[PDB]
């Protein structure tokens, strides 16, 4: 039953709404425009808002190290309009992985089994130039594809 | 004077670039907080940038690989005198066509009524 | 049941005593004229007494995150007046949102549910000129509305 | 019924031995003449010994908020003459306490109800010209006026 | 000269601006600590502000988002010295219209007796 | 029976797939032409892709010293390509340890006798002019050859 | 003037050295995030490099030995005026038979027709 | 039973030997000569080899706060001679305090009850000039006077 | 000769301020150790003052409000050639009434038998 | 039975390999030749390879403070030759602990016995021009030399 | 002509001290890491030294006394511009008979074919 | 010249003090550790003294009050050129009878035959 795949490629397509992974904006009703990434782009080319997701931890499983794992990334979530809407932004992306979670979403990457807040949506400093940033931490749980 | 000196939008002087300038105004957010930002109107001018931040504590942040690719740039920047309109620090410039952020209150030199002006630094990251 | 809110659509209202979110001025008869907000105004805008609200963390109840959330709000108080009149602005900040709890009051935006302090009023040092500050961080419950 | 106060005014009373609130100077004849007080004062109004005591955490008791709290304030003593007199000073503000709370001392804004340690008299670095700094944090608990 | 220069305030000297300084009092707290502050009642007089300057540290904190729109503004001021009242920490002073707050006691300057003369630091923020 | 090596005679022959000590680039099928060592060459010398492995801790056994012992070992996969080319190496890597003490595979200082995580794949900045970094801790555990 | 002073790629004046410069260009990751980095055709031109002024906590920085044989050098780096194409953060450069960073964007100095010219830093670490 | 002591005017007189508190240089045999004080004096009159005691913090009992209390304080020793002879009377004067508290030694302020230490003698950075430093914390018992 | 410059405590000159200079004792604590502090009995003299002790960007110490009001003042104090009484750290100055303390130990220049002076600072915090 | 020594009195000759303390170049045949000390020489004196003890804690027993302790040493291996040597350095340092601990090995300053480590050997930054160092926590236990 | 200037090795010239130079080469570790480091074979020049001094932020590091007797020096070396070799930062020098690490890559000043030369730093800690 | 006027230990020039000085000597502790520290016999001589900058954050530790009364203070400090021995790091001079140690290794200055010289720094905790 395949390999383990990297984080971004299960996340990624279930926060856009699609399977192509070389298109960054979401098609999801609730983050319609949202640029989706792991990396945040050149300011001649970045465009907010801006969701993006790093890995910041997590083991495999140690029950079955090439079947399960549980990779920690950290959402986060940036806008150039006001507090409000980076704070209503985190929560419908929240709401996005907790049903994809339920519907036990595939991907051709992989299946999305679990999702858990280990640091949930919280207000800090942003690096850019009049943006807002919510971040937090989602402890994942991922197993791989068919066959 | 240089002070004076500067042209028009579409026919600047020697050391003056055309800019675009929106001027600060104050928006509610859903939450009723009052957040300063530019304007939707912005007013056709021309502008003198200098290069600044070379400090070395400064230096150092000009281009960064952390969690993007970020760079930081910086410029001190003046309007001629015939340009009544001050821009507060929510303001913003359309400058070689990128969008530059004014960045704090305009300084204010006042030593005497022909030495008088305004100074700015805007800032692009 | 609605959507789970932002934190502040249903500790704003309770604290200000209006549902209109256009205003920011209190109107509690403990609280009356102090600005309840999340984000502190410029300075040719902004007016003491002051409350700030802004989210630190908490997260959806893991057990059913789509009817149930514990959301961490740093509540911080400043004056301009003297240190006494911030600690007791704070101390009446307390006596609103426990009887705020206890009467199970509905917001426009959600239910606010429970209320427990997770670090207490403090005094620290103040960002602006001239003004005292004091801060803790309560954890509330919020409940979806019911439309 | 009653209402609960902010910790001040029940612990400077009971420091300074009398209940008038707008003179510092302490009367307990073991602390006799130390300023008693919030907030250091500015240095052309300034004088030694001195005690002062800040809010630092310690919250409502949660079976009962309206009823009970556990205030924790950080204590602190100065002096100009020499370390073992903070020491001694510091020492004498903590026999006042134990003997107030066992006494159970009204006071016109809350009755204290008992007294901890939770970092004892500990010497530190002092922020003012040849002076010697001790300071600790005590837990209160308070209970408000009958009326 | 320049020590002595200043106009009335409804007429300045053209380096000048007329201000209404408010000079400091105490008043006691709730619970008996006195806190130095400005007066109620203001002396108007004029003044002579220039930038105090800025360093790759301090550039930095003119404008911030981490809890609200800051800014931070520095000027040193000096009033001519006909003006006998001497302003303190807790003073504060109206220029512009806007209110600006005196910051840290004046550095005194007394080289000789017609060198003499204060300079202040005002700071809004 | 032998003696326990430094961990570098461990797990670089087994990330490598050659015994030869002195030829730092690896054939293994999933890392082929990464270059793995404990050290990062001049910048005359570096290229990259690269995977690095650095000891952090981990004590010999307390109850054989001379026969077990489990070393904590950074290792961390740096890429002048893109983030996904360097958390897929660092994937690609952990792969090879985890079937390498399944197949306790035998190596001339000593046997991988296995292996677990103690921080897994976290992003990071890297200290090399455009380059991505990812890094974790794994607790390996390391038995003496026979003789 | 020592702007537009340099030569040709196979005839340098003396205060120049040949180099090869890669001009920015934009690619996609595997999950589509947009990059950016040297183009894999440069054009040959030569350019002025001059000691930057690392001081202080950044000379201590030079060489390093925490992970692996490291060191940064940082020169200031000027290419004549005829080089009508623009170099940006992430663009690279071959000198010396050495490859260089670019580092930040290019400063631009504007004051006047005669005097106006863009200067880079370069990086290699 | 008489006030509990400040800490100094108990230890002091067990390290120095004497009841002389004007008098800093200690007379007991395992340090003959050296200085034993709670503040390190002026460079134009500090002598070296000294013993600096201060208290770092620990409370009174909550058994009964006016008759037991347990003062954590901060030893150090310091040396202009070498690292060996600052390791050797900072375990002389430890060994001191060992045996003071197994005889219940009477001061004049107080009984010295028990001694332990909750931070071993270990070597650190000297503020001053040529001289060796070595520090840990004990924490103390004291008991007050028999009055 | 501005060393030897300067009158008397009841006339002091044009640049200089009359003082009263309480010089260094050594007290015991009760357990025994020395302390250096004032003594009790003052020397009637006349000093300059002068605005700061060493440069440096954080000035933001000038003021807080971080526990109690508190400003930090620093001048460079000289005293005349015929004052030949030393002035340790320990000691401290009434100077306009208010009581400042000398901060470090004196700072000797001896390149020559005219040049020879000794300089202190002081704080008042 | 004697005094406790200080615990360089016993740990080196054991890495040594001979009781003379006035001659620092060890004789122990795994690493001969290494210079073993508690305090590194000035720059005209030094020679690499280097061992380093240093006392960084550890109490006496608190069942019989004068007749057991347990110091904790920070021990360091430096070489000028390459990473891999100061690791092997290291590890042929644990192993004549362990095996020292294992047989009692008499001192005329005391017993060493027994050996544990609290943080095993670690790669770290060294303060010498082009030189590796490797570091870890010794805990060890002593006993006094009879008599 | 202070470039092209210096003595030979058994008799150097007015303020040039004679060193032996230890180039670079590369090794190969235990484990097939590649380090660099000096040569087994030096080679005889003079050299001019001057102090490269201390900033405030290090002037401190001189004699550090925490770990063990421990200094750093930090000189600043030129070799006669007729020495065509070239020390990578992992050479070695020998001055007054004790051992010296080249620090970082030399700095090269090339701005015109006469005033051309490399700089090195040496250091010893 | 300057370098070397300095008279004898009972007969100075005006601009140098009197002092012993305490040559470098290396003794053994308990353990083996070769340690360094002043001889036991001192060489009468005189020496120039000037205060240091201590203009960084040096100026700030002058004088501190967090463990007990502690005051460093920093002077550069010459021999002239007739006296041969050398000093170390740690080793020690005694200057108006305190006992001042010389703070790191000798500055080294050889421009010339005529400019040569070494330069000192002494401290006191």
């Amino acid at each position: 039953a395949g390999k383990l795949p990297i984080v971004g490629e299960v996340v990624l397509p279930i926060l856009r709404g699609h399977e192509d992974l070389s298109n960054p904006i979401s098609t999801v009703p609730s983050l319609a425009g949202v640029h989706v990434g792991t990396w945040v782009e050149d300011i001649d080319s970045r465009t907010f808002p801006l969701i993006t997701v790093r890995r910041v931890g997590g083991t495999r499983s140690p029950e079955h190290p090439t079947l399960f794992t549980q990779p920690v990334v950290e959402m986060t979530a940036y806008s150039a309009a006001d507090l409000p809407t980076t704070e209503q932004m985190y929560e419908d992306a929240l709401e996005v992985l907790y049903r994809a979670a339920r519907l036990q979403t595939k991907t051709p990457a992989g299946y999305l089994h679990s999702v858990t807040e280990t640091l949930g949506a919280s207000h800090g400093p942003s690096p850019f130039d009049r943006t807002w940033r919510v971040f937090g931490l989602i402890r994942l749980g991922i197993r791989p594809p068919k066959n | 004077s240089l002070l004076d000196r500067g042209g028009t939008y579409g026919s600047p002087e020697d050391g003056f670039d055309p800019v675009t300038v929106y001027p600060e105004v104050t928006r509610k957010d859903r939450l009723g907080n009052t957040l300063v930002g530019p304007s939707l109107t912005g007013i056709e001018t021309v502008a003198r940038f200098q290069v600044q931040g070379q400090s070395g504590t400064s230096a150092r942040r000009a281009e960064m690989d952390d969690i993007g690719d970020m760079t930081e740039q910086v410029y001190t920047m003046r309007l001629p005198r015939s340009f009544t309109t001050e821009l507060k620090s929510g303001s913003e410039v359309v400058w070689r066509g990128e969008r530059w952020g004014v960045y704090g209150e305009p300084r204010r030199y006042k030593g005497s009524r022909r030495i008088a002006h305004l100074e700015y630094t805007v800032r692009r990251f």
